[PDB]
């Protein structure tokens, strides 16, 4: 019944630092032993630590040296992972994953995908997309930078007929994505459609109506 | 039960069950003199920290720690300490010895100012103290969870000195019994060199066998095993008594351990002087004390040129290491230990399931070449499976490490069908 | 350090078995676990301990471990089993765990789908931002290969695209977008723009108009 | 484990891995009496600098040094000083040898204002010292780092003196072991001229063996190898004991090794005299001292006019090179070392991994004919790769320097370049 | 001292076998290694002991090294393959790395495509300033030939549509400029010409 | 992991020195090996000389003696290399690179490039080029780089800037041209924006 959460997306300028979180509900927190493992693009996992609170004493590979720290808050049943001197390299999704039978791990946080960048963040321009059996409506997400974007439609309530995209990346270095449902056409004049638009790297969230 | 046939190493996969216990390892520490002790789903462990080296560092800290061996659902034997205790004047605390009764551990310990006594032997004044501790300590509770005791009435018989020596001892009742030590003085040890076995062995002397009961043939004192006893029952400011082993394969008294197995008490001997083959069996009786050695011919421990692994000819030598080892089948006499598989080098630590004539499977723990010194192992049921649990000291420095091994209840199906029919 | 080796990638026809290798230098000797891992999420536990298989996991998951090589055999293999597969062991040695480098399985020759194709113009809003963006949205297509050209009444327009590389959807099929990014004064200069998605060797056309 | 056949091709490839010490070359000063030891992964090391002539000029500097041996991630042994001490008057400190154990290396040296005492040795009074040192040096935390003793209790049996003679010793438990020599009065050498082997050699007298027992004919001492024991357990004031070689194979004493490998001792014994054949085995006991010499056919050293290379006759001869060699599996008893491919003058230093009677490959160090003279060689594994280190005494072309150079060889594991289908067939 | 040989250059196409080679006396006695490297970018080590690859390294790339002659052989070249291989030893003799000249794989990616020639006058501006620039300027095309002696042509470029440009210029005296009635430059690629009159 | 950064482009007179970095990170500074290598320009690499800190006693090769100077400074985790004297041949992107193996390098740092030459800093003299498509010519500026920007940024379609060249006298020229609509000639200004930085010249030219 053990659960892990992480933190949201973040950007980082090279030589800043960045400090993940991951939550450990649903077990006796002193005893469970909190592993992290990143993952950069088109690479493998890579294992980077991993700490016992009742120990309170991490280990790290020596690959890392001290870039990493790893720490626990019995307060807030939270470890923490801090990487400093980021380099573009680090760019990755960052998991926390708990030991089992002294070999193995499960279960794993959902990940946080940390970017490394030069360019600050940027939350998005969010662009109604208009309806013309069934009509086709939708949002523009326009302009943001780094991924990742969520979009969900009314709140989470409506899920069926909803496609959402992977972005594109455009010259600017900026990334836009869309995101479109596909509806009874009898109900566009009285159901209300909403996309909620989430940036975690810009700390932004957007409603928008559509219609 | 457990698989009885000759079976290739993959039949063992150890791992390393210490993270969760502080034995917290950096560079520029030392962590020595280690003990372990497991007894009923309980454990108790103590090493000597040190800031540099093992050997001339500056002693930080002794921990002498209990805990639970548990499983947490993972279906492995995972180790937590419940409770710990760090004595003042980590230098002067020396071979600790641990022994589980009912909610504690009692932890012997000899009280040196002048190093090693066993090195140092006619400039240690006897002087022993204990530490007890719950297993499952509880708040405000009294002396319930910590509670000293500096020992000062010792009957030690015809011996000048005693101590305890060895990592863990026994109950019987509300009775506890610690490996320990006597210093006899050599003019008082008689010993007929007829008892010396020399035949077949050209270089060997009679004499070798009496010049080599102390670490050198003009020592002071010869050394003598033995156990010390702890009768709960007499109240009061404790009185330990020396019992020595008696002298069917007598050999310098050593680092030694006395456990329960299957319902009936085990005594192993480390092999520090010319008969290098592993002592270890049954106990016929505890008081006299007196051990039905094994005729074991497969494990030995490495030692220096005069005293090889595997020598059997008497020779006058101080050499070797504590590897023990922990019966887990009566009906067929099988014992897991690690030793260590070098002739003259403490090295390349091997954990192995044997029999007195045949390993029947074994694994080694580390790379060939990998330094390793002291092993304690000790082996218990975990619901209807039997795992073992071996601390090693193992090679940027030596540290103890834990390792824990599920012993295979059988070979495989087709073996057991083969075998049993039926 | 240990190193366990993996191939890059595996592929199979619906319904066959997979067989994705780890070697190593006596890897029978190791407790050998497995990972699935789907482009966005977390690593899943698929087999523990050689050849256990946890809670919640088909039996078509099956491990084995010996000699200097272990492997993960996927039976009666599902298009939902697209995945990258990671080996993984504890290296009692160094004290860390090691993963191979992970197989990527590829489900080759899945039924043929067409792609529907949704243009949107450029939103009011937008056009008083002072930019234009045309949204061409394709989905549903197999295979994962898709190509698109936008004309401008009959000319063909090179400037300002740019178009996703496609990428599967949840239901094995692949979904993929392209933006015509023009000024507001472009999108009224001209009568009719286009997109046109070439999916093999046919064509699916939208068209919009200010 | 290893390639075990002989093989006419490639597979060795050493690397020069000085590049990382303070072994700096400078015109006009010459490195010389060097020694190397490895243990444990760690390392010690001297020489001695002298400004002009390698035997006449102006001693400069003696460095006595230890270090690590690192894999840094790259799958090679790297190494690096950590620890360095220089005595105050160079010119006195001869024949260091080193042995390691826990903390720190210890080495022994002789003292002596007369000059190498084996050529000056009835003058030379016995002298010894030693100075010890920190592989891993703590600040603060002092006598640890760096310790010098003389010794003053010795003892020496039936011999004259002795001293420590050869590059590097062992430890068994407390108890560290020197390759030494003693100094014995040639009319107390007992001697039976029979037993010289003169069977089948035309122009050896019998008197031949006895004779070059010391430096020359009419030598007042006679030279016995042997080791030098010191127990650390003992504590207070440092005694060393001397013992004396067994007299099987007896060749003047001469520098000599002792070293761990797969988990026993081994003994090389440089031939320093007619018996030119390597001198290499198992120790069978430390104390007495005595060693199972291979039958080895294939590897010999340089020497002059009246024993070179292959001699095997007996002679009146004081002449080779110390070039040992070091057991890297023993069931098949086959060795590592660099021997100097020439007759009669020390040159053309050569990398070879052989047996008793056959030599399986090897590759020369330096690419034309060089001049080369000591040569010493430890091996051990990296994870399960075998590696070898040699330290070669060597003239240095680039910047004209007699200097030592160190390289790292790793010991293939597998004969050939492909698996061979024809031999295996399908 | 010691020498490395390596060809200048080797042409594929896409999805074939491109074997480079480095030349050297008893080169199989060394180790070797190699690096790639792209215009404008630090080396990248893609072999190195005669055959091991790095991580992250494909397994497309292989070494080899026998004889007097080691080999990289890159299976199934992409585009992205494209760049400049160096061979690379140790020599012991003289303590020193030594490389190899570098061979420019080019990866056959795209169909021929010719040039577009624009060639400028001298402006009134810069006749002015008593001096005379002809401007002939080549786009989208892997490598051309320019023709009119002072001259100054530029080596060809990738554009941003993987494309080759380039220039070149011509320094004539306003006089000179005004001698003749007619310049022209011819581009050859696999010619083309423009002309301007005073 | 360790990376290697180094300083940023020189230009220098033929008699004069210049000191490059290359700033170390990761890794274990007092044992890296760091080599410099350079490239000259249609030429192979050329080994310059390496250093290990602990020891921090660089070595040459005979060559690069007496002109190359290497040292280290654990206090920055950087190491240096100056070369004096410098000459035309001189001209070559210098790069860093850790040893490994005993025998390779990797990482590289980016690379510096240093370029010799006798000229003197000089802003352009920029002229238009009128349509009979239409661009303007930087003459005959040093060094480089130019950056040509059309109605400040507002034009970025269309236009071709062409890399430099490099004439007898040492000074640069290049070209930028923009392809505009035939009939857009009467009612759109178009503006060229050269920027010098080097010389800290900018310059507008209608064309
Ligand atoms: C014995 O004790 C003395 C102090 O009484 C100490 O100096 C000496 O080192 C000790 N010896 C050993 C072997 O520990
Ligand atoms: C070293 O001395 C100790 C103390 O007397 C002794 O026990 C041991 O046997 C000695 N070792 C040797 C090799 O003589
Ligand atoms: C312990 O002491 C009690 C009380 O004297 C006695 O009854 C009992 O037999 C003793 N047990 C042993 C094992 O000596
Ligand atoms: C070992 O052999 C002896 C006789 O040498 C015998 O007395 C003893 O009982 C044997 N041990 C066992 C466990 O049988
Ligand atoms: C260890 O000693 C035994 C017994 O003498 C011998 O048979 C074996 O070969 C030795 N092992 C090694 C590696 O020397
Ligand atoms: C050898 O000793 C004698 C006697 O003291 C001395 O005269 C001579 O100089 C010494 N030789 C050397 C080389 O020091
Ligand atoms: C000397 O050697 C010869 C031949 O080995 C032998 O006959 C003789 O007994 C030995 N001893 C003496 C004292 O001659
Ligand atoms: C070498 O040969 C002799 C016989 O000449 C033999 O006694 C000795 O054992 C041999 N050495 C070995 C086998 O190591
Ligand atoms: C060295 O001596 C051997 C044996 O006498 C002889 O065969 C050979 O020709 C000589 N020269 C060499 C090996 O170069």
């Amino acid at each position: 019944q053990v659960q892990l959460v992480q933190s949201g997306a973040e950007v980082k300028k090279p030589g800043s630092s960045v400090k993940v979180s991951c939550k450990v509900s649903g077990g006796i927190f002193n005893r469970e032993t909190i592993n992290w493992v990143r993952q950069a693009p088109g690479q493998g996992l890579e294992w980077m630590g991993r700490i016992t609170p009742i120990v309170d004493v991490p280990n790290y590979p020596r690959k890392f040296r001290g870039r990493v720290t790893i720490t626990a808050d019995k307060s807030t049943s939270t470890v923490y992972m801090e990487l400093s001197g980021l380099r573009f390299e680090d760019t990755a999704i960052y998991f926390c994953a708990r030991f089992r039978g002294h070999n193995y791990f499960d279960p794993w946080g959902q990940g946080t995908l940390v970017t490394v960048s030069s360019a600050s963040f940027k939350g998005p321009s969010v662009f109604p997309l208009a309806p013309s059996g069934t009509a086709a409506l939708g949002c523009l997400v326009k302009d943001y930078f780094p991924e990742p974007v969520t979009v969900s439609w009314n709140s989470g309530a409506l899920t069926s007929g909803v496609h959402t995209f992977p972005a594109v990346l455009q010259s600017s270095g900026l990334y836009s994505l869309s995101s479109v449902v596909t509806v009874p056409s009898s109900s566009l004049g009285t159901q209300t459609y909403i996309c909620n638009v989430n940036h975690k790297p810009s700390n932004t969230k957007v409603d928008k109506k559509v219609e | 039960q457990i698989c009885l046939q000759k079976t290739t190493s993959t039949i063992l996969k150890p791992r390393l069950i210490s993270y969760t216990l502080p034995i917290n390892t950096r560079e520029g520490v030392c962590i020595t003199d280690p003990l372990l002790a497991v007894d009923n789903g309980f454990f108790a462990y103590s090493h000597l920290e040190k800031i540099g080296s093992c050997t001339r560092g500056i002693a930080k800290q002794r921990i002498i720690g209990v805990g639970e061996v548990l499983d947490r659902g993972d279906k492995v034997p995972s180790m937590f300490m419940t409770n710990v205790w760090t004595p003042p004047n980590p230098s002067t605390i020396h071979h600790c010895s641990s022994t589980y009764h009912e909610d504690f551990y009692y932890t012997l310990c000899a009280v040196s100012h002048v190093g090693d006594p066993i090195l140092n032997s006619t400039s240690w004044t006897e002087s022993l103290s204990l530490i007890r501790l719950a297993v499952r300590p509880k708040s405000d509770s009294g002396d319930y969870n910590q509670k000293y005791i500096a020992i000062t009435k010792v009957e030690r018989g015809k011996y000048d000195k005693v101590m305890p020596y060895g990592p863990s001892g026994i109950k019987q009742g509300d009775t506890l019994y610690f490996p320990a030590v006597g210093f006899l003085p050599r003019t008082e040890f008689q010993y007929n060199d007829s008892n010396c076995p020399i035949i077949h062995c050209k270089y060997s002397k009679a004499e070798n066998c009496r010049l080599s009961m102390g670490v050198n043939s003009k020592s002071h004192y010869i050394l003598r095993s033995g156990l010390l006893k702890y009768n709960l029952s007499l109240g009061g400011d404790i009185i330990l008594q020396f019992i020595e082993i008696a002298d069917n394969r007598l050999t310098i008294g050593s680092p030694s351990k006395i456990y329960n197995s299957l319902g009936q008490p085990v005594f192993y001997q480390a092999s520090y002087s010319w008969d290098t083959m592993i002592k270890l069996g049954d106990v016929d009786t505890v008081d006299p004390l007196r051990v039905q050695w094994r005729n074991n011919s497969v494990i030995s421990r490495p030692g220096q040129s005069q005293c090889p692994r595997f020598n059997v000819c008497p020779e006058v030598c101080w050499e070797g290491t504590y590897n023990d080892a922990f019966l887990i089948d009566r009906l067929n006499w099988v014992s897991a230990g690690v030793y260590l598989n070098s002739n003259q080098t403490a090295e390349n630590p091997v954990f192995a399931v044997f029999k007195d004539n045949e390993i029947l499977y074994q694994v080694p723990l580390a790379e060939d070449d990998t330094n390793a010194q002291k092993t304690i192992t000790d082996c218990f049921l975990l619901e209807n499976v039997i795992w073992c649990i071996s601390l090693v000291e193992i090679y940027s420095v030596i540290r103890p490490k834990l390792f824990a091994v599920k012993i295979p209840a059988q070979c495989s199906e087709s073996e057991n069908l083969y075998f049993q029919g039926h | 350090s240990y190193v366990l080796t993996q191939p890059p990638s595996v592929s199979v026809a619906p319904g066959q078995t997979a067989r994705i290798t780890c070697g190593g230098n006596n890897i029978g000797g190791k407790s050998v676990h497995w990972y699935q891992q789907k482009p966005g999420q977390a690593p899943v536990l698929v087999v523990y301990d050689d050849r256990d298989r946890p809670s919640g996991i088909p039996e078509r998951f099956s491990g084995s471990n010996s000699g200097d090589t272990a492997s993960l055999t996927i039976s009666r293999v599902d298009a939902g089993d697209e995945a990258d597969y990671f080996c993984q062991v504890w290296d009692n040695a160094s004290d860390e765990a090691v993963f191979g480098g992970g197989t990527k399985l590829t489900v080759l020759g899945q039924p043929k789908a067409n792609p529907t194709v949704t243009l949107f113009p450029p939103s009011s809003e937008e056009l008083q931002a002072n930019k234009a963006t045309l949204v061409c949205l394709i989905s549903d297509f197999y295979p994962g290969a898709v190509t698109v050209a936008w004309k401008a009444d009959g000319s063909p327009v090179k400037a300002g695209v740019e178009t996703t590389k496609p990428s599967k959807q949840s239901n094995n099929k692949y979904a993929a977008s392209s933006y015509l990014s023009l000024t507001p004064e472009q999108w009224k200069s001209h009568r009719s723009y286009s997109c046109q998605v070439t999916h093999e060797g046919s064509t699916v056309e939208k068209t919009v108009a200010p």
